[PDB]
């Protein structure tokens, strides 16, 4: 399934996923389209921050979603 | 819980602006959100009719004062 991840420079990339997929997975493809590592990067969805070890399903994203990506250093 | 308390920190962090600033646009006001990201993620979904919605309670409670197409807090 398709997610989206925007920026905050307002680009939005585009995710193959599935809804097993843990957050450190949708990190990992991040850092394949982005070259951000994983350790730099935060996941914003339904107002809270994303933690590394639980799946999509876990949070109820359902395709089509969009993720906020903000970096730390 | 995260959205909520971060969006404490902004109306803090945003009356002390207008404290100093006077007044300020819907506009300026959410260029003031998206560089407050940064510093308190949860909020980073929020946008512009969000926002407005958000101050509006604000203007309906009598915290804001909205004319001439910009936001004042009351004379203190």
């Amino acid at each position: 399934m398709q997610i989206f991840v925007k920026t905050l420079t307002g680009k939005t990339i585009t995710l193959e996923v599935e809804p097993s997929d843990t957050i450190e997975n949708v990190k990992a493809k991040i850092q394949d389209k982005e070259g951000i590592p994983p350790d730099q990067q935060r996941l914003i969805f339904a107002g809270k921050q994303l933690e590394d070890g639980r799946t999509l399903s876990d949070y109820n994203i359902q395709k089509e979603s969009t993720l906020h990506l903000v970096l730390r250093l | 819980d995260q959205k909520e308390e971060e969006l404490l920190l902004f109306w803090t962090y945003i009356q002390a602006m207008l404290t100093n600033l006077e007044s300020l646009s819907l506009d300026r006001i959410y260029n003031m959100l998206r560089m407050f990201v940064v510093t308190g993620p949860a909020l980073a979904e929020i946008d512009l009719q969000e926002l407005q919605g958000y101050l509006q309670k604000k203007v309906r409670d009598q915290q804001l004062v909205y004319s001439a197409g910009v936001y004042r807090l009351p004379k203190n």
